[PDB]
């Protein structure tokens, strides 16, 4: 089945994905096939996928940027129904914004089947133009047609993926305790993480004992991506990742604190140094303490 | 220690 | 023997506190007596005391606004001898800036001898008004001479005091773990607190799931009133106490975040709710986890 | 559980 979070979703025929026109969250506002950028926040091509409860393989998906769902224009079985978004809830029976999503016959990408209409999501005529129209249209849950064929490029953790990445890594304390904040986390590209720290005023504050010294910089960074999150994004339901760790030298007579964050592939975690900006696989601390 |  | 910590200094002849004039920063700033309000922030009378190893019952007096040190002007013995703010550092040798702090005859004051002078801090004639002299002047360690006697009205606790502080609370759960994250702590009254919260943006910040949720608020506190304390004092060696707390309901089935402070005697904590700016003795959760 |  596929899991609750956030995805990129991509056709399997050409580099279009799921795009809401200009993130706009006006209702009815179109979406489209768009190309896309990797390892970047393609901003208006994210999407919450929320299962419903008690019905089998079958998800709201939210727009994170505008907050807005993925709706089947009037619930119309007509072949070339607009897709669009519209405003909604993470747990409607609104058939026009329910959609069974269950793997392709390829057995790696999913079709996306409106619950009430029974049509599939389609990239009309395989069209790669950005723009290009996405509608609801006949099609079948076996067929190869590549137009109606989704990859769910997953870009979240659960806080269960998170502590397996945590724990797998060697500069672990005997003594560590983890400490979970949120359910679900947007995994941001370096490139992301690093503009938020530039962003933050952080670059330029001194190192002081106490008064602002390594935690005052882990928890001023952690401050900052949570900011960002919630002026970012309009979607509730998810948080995005940045950990705070406390960590102990070698000889065990020295203390620092710093940050992580999670590898493109979500399996190991990565150090954040956050008084110069560094990302280091080995901070020369293990750590006893990690919230996130 | 306490993280300096 | 005085502690290591904040004090706010205060005669006890008359309700005048050693006040760095202006809280300037210049070399030379005339220490004067001025007159106080209990439960602020005094912001140009405290003081960070720092123990001179290998000396007894000696230290350096840093102003914690302007970062510059209690100064005998030349190390003069001679009775009228100027006390200025000057330039420094936390261990200094230079005996103009070290100051033997001992209980007087009356046991709750102390008298103020300066190391190499052997003089005493004296508030000239008893003078109550803002702005009045203190001086070097001949003096000793027995007479009752309240020119000469001082108050450490200490305002900052070690992190071992807070530790007991939260320890003696009845909202802590079993499996409470703690992790203390600097060494001496300026206990804010809680209008000064308030103030740092107001000033934060959380009062106009709404609560959304997971995105920006209690950990969010909390973490957003502790992050704002670091900020607050490295912008506000130009000393180094303390930091200011706001501590995050997680917390499981009695039932066991719910979990929040929220901050704490101290109460005026530095006996017991206080919760404190970042979203809507309350403090509680009892907030609804045993807190299984604390910062600070 | 997980602070809400
Ligand atoms: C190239 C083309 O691919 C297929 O046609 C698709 C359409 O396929 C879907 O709709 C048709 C009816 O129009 C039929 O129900 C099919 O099972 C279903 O997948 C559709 O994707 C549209 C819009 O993008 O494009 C093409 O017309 C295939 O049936 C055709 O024979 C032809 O090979
Ligand atoms: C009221 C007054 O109090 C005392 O005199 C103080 C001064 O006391 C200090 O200096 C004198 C010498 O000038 C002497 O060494 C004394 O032991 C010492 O405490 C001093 O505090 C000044 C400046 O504030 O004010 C008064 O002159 C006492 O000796 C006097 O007899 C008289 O009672
Ligand atoms: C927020 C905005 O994001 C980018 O423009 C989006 C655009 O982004 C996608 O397409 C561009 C090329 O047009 C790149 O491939 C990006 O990597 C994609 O993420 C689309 O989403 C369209 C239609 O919804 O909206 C544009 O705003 C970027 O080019 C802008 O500078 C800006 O950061
Ligand atoms: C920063 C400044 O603080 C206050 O003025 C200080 C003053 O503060 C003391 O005296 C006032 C009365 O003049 C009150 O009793 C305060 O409670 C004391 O803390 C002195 O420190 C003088 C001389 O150094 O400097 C003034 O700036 C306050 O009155 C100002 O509004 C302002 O907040
Ligand atoms: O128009 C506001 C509503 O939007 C969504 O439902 C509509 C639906 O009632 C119908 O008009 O068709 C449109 C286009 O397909 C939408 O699906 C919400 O689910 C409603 O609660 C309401 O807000
Ligand atoms: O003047 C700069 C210096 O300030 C402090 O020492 C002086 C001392 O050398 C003498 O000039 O007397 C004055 C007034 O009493 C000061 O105590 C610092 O301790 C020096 O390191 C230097 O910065
Ligand atoms: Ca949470
Ligand atoms: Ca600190
Ligand atoms: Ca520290
Ligand atoms: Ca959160
Ligand atoms: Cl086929
Ligand atoms: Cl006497
Ligand atoms: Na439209
Ligand atoms: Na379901
Ligand atoms: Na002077
Ligand atoms: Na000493």
């Amino acid at each position: 089945s596929l899991r609750r979070g956030i995805y990129h979703i991509e056709n399997a025929g050409v580099p279009s994905a799921i795009d809401l026109k200009d993130g706009s969250s006006s209702d009815g506002t179109p979406i489209v096939g768009w190309q896309f950028t990797p390892d970047t926040i393609n901003w208006h091509q994210l999407w919450l996928a929320e299962p419903i409860p008690n019905v089998a393989d079958t998800f709201t998906l939210c727009n994170l940027f505008s907050g807005t769902y993925m709706d089947l224009y009037n619930g119309s079985s007509e072949a070339g129904t607009a897709v669009n978004g519209w405003q909604g809830t993470a747990f409607t029976t609104n058939p026009h914004q329910l959609w069974t999503i269950k793997k392709s016959s390829d057995g790696t990408s999913y079709k996306i089947q409106n619950y009430g209409s029974k049509t599939f999501v389609d990239l009309v005529n395989g069209d790669s133009s950005d723009g290009a129209k996405i509608a609801g249209w006949t099609g079948t849950w076996d067929e190869g047609n590549p137009h109606q064929k989704w990859y769910f490029n997953r870009m979240s953790v659960s806080s269960a993926e998170a502590q397996a990445a945590i724990a797998r890594n060697p500069h672990i304390h005997g003594t560590y305790r983890g400490y979970i904040l949120d359910g679900e986390y947007l995994v941001l590209p370096n490139a992301t993480f690093t503009q938020i720290w530039k962003d933050s005023g952080l670059p330029g504050s001194k190192w002081r004992e106490q008064i602002y010294d390594c935690d005052d910089f882990a928890i001023a960074m952690k401050a900052a991506v949570g900011k960002w999150g919630a002026d970012s994004w309009k979607a509730n339901g998810f948080a995005i990742f940045c950990g705070v760790m406390l960590g102990v030298n070698k000889a065990g007579d020295a203390a620092a604190a710093y940050n992580f964050t999670l590898t493109k592939d979500h399996a190991d975690i990565v150090f954040f140094e956050p008084q110069n900006g560094g990302y280091l696989n080995d901070i020369g601390y293990d750590s006893y303490m990690a919230f996130y | 220690p306490v993280p300096r």
